[PDB]
């Protein structure tokens, strides 16, 4: 099958350099022109650069020209985006896109999975995890909603699971927002009130960037 | 550069109905050679963009015939005859007439369903957080439709606007509802100076808001 696999993303300082790679397989890579297209967090698609089949033509977007260099290793089936003098605005997921140009061809017909580049001097920070349990005087309905507040972490890469994944149908993951320069998210789970606190409900918060995992067992008030 | 303009959101429509997403360009994409260099992509939630239409009207390989592309020099339409649940996502137009290649901002397509009131739950700050000097009061507004909702916070009955952060989920892939969290963040001193904390959810499903409260005793 056709495959484009991007790599090289990560957390980089403003002003730093980073080379993105796109490994191609399953098609005649040398016959295709290649594009880089990026997508800033919660924004749209933005074209970055183009290198033709044979490397005879190269175009750059005005936002990256003079700082980014596109190149290709056709024997190794790899596309490269060398980035220098990185700015906050370069933060995005970067897609590699194949594009062959002939009479009746279909350009832009395959996009990679993307690699994430985060340009920031913010420090990697593990999250504080706070349980969200009903208050003392809460009225008991048939179902009860619990939660976990995940506060003050960086970069934005947290996973919250309930009872090691055994509770998933009634889970809500709320998107992280920036608060005081760090990220905050929450997760809620709803279970029958006859099962909690009778049985244990635990939220597990994984933050791989800080190599941290926090398990919070929900306790009744 | 050429500017591509799309509507931000599309009127939600139920699976099986038709929908048309429009795009327009600041300059005609009809080339002298007879081709119109307009491309349509779909990005499903959490997925990479995939080609739907190339050169305005040609269907990409593997794309169902319920998709079709049309348009003139400066205005283009992507039409879906019968909406399938997997068609939810963001639709981007792109011009390939000139470099730099430019995209529309994207049209987000979501599913329509019957209105549903939010399930509202309030949570006081955990003792753990209070040991850190902060105090977040959390209010979950779960499984409602449509997405438009309003939350008001009251402290001892008086309305509080500053310090509130709201986070909406995207449309739930299973029941097509929305959920949102509202978090009021106070210092510990400020939180312990007051007793009653309230979040009131105003949704189109009712004239009176759904009110959840706790008294710190």
């Amino acid at each position: 099958d056709v495959q484009l696999v991007e790599s090289g993303g990560g957390l980089v300082q403003p002003g730093g350099s980073r080379k993105l790679s796109c490994s191609a397989s399953g098609f005649a890579f040398s016959s295709f022109g290649m594009h880089w297209v990026r997508q800033a967090p919660e924004k749209g698609l933005e074209w970055v650069a183009y290198i033709s089949s044979g490397s005879g033509t190269i175009y750059y977007a005005d936002t990256v020209k003079g700082r980014f260099t596109i190149s290709r290793d056709d024997p190794k089936n790899t596309l490269f985006l060398q980035m220098t003098s990185l700015r906050s605005e370069d933060t995005a997921m970067y897609y590699c896109v194949r594009s062959i140009y002939y009479y009746g061809s279909s350009p832009f017909d395959f996009w990679g999975q993307g690699t994430t580049l985060t340009v920031s001097s913010a420090k990697t920070t593990p999250p504080s995890v706070y349980p969200l349990a009903p208050g003392c005087g809460d009225t008991t309905g048939s179902s009860v909603t619990l939660g976990c507040l995940v506060k003050g972490y960086f970069p934005e890469s947290v996973t919250v699971t309930w009872n090691s994944g055994s509770l998933s149908s009634s889970v809500h993951t709320f998107p992280a927002l920036l608060q005081s320069g760090l990220y905050t998210m929450s997760s809620s789970v709803t279970v029958p009130s006859s099962t909690w606190p009778s049985q244990t409900v635990t939220c597990s918060v994984a933050h791989p960037a800080s190599s941290t995992t926090v398990d919070k067992k929900l306790e009744p008030s | 550069d050429i500017v591509m303009t799309q509507a931000t959101s599309s009127v939600p429509v139920t699976p099986g109905e038709s929908v048309s997403i429009s795009c327009r360009s600041s300059k005609s994409l009809l080339h002298s050679n007879g081709n119109t260099y307009l491309y349509w992509f779909l990005q499903r939630p959490g997925q990479s963009p995939q080609l739907l239409i190339y050169r305005m009207s040609n269907l990409a390989s593997g794309v169902p015939d319920r998709f079709s592309g049309s348009g003139s020099g400066t205005a283009f339409t992507l039409t879906i005859s019968r909406l399938e649940a997997e068609d939810v996502g963001v639709y981007y137009c792109m011009q390939h007439l000139e470099y730099p290649l430019t995209f529309g901002a994207g049209t987000k397509l979501e599913l329509k369903r019957a209105d549903a009131a939010p399930t509202v739950s309030i949570f006081p700050p955990s003792s753990e957080q209070l040991t850190s000097g902060g105090a977040s009061v959390v209010c979950f507004l779960n499984n409602f439709y449509p997405k438009d909702i309003n939350v008001k916070w009251k402290i001892d009955g008086s309305e509080r606007q500053n310090g509130v952060l709201n986070s909406w989920t995207d449309q739930d892939s299973k029941d097509s509802t929305y959920s949102m969290s509202s978090t009021l963040t106070l210092t510990k001193d400020e939180y312990e100076r007051h007793n009653s904390y309230t979040c009131e959810a105003t949704h189109k499903t009712s004239t009176s808001p759904i009110v959840k409260s706790f008294n710190r005793n």
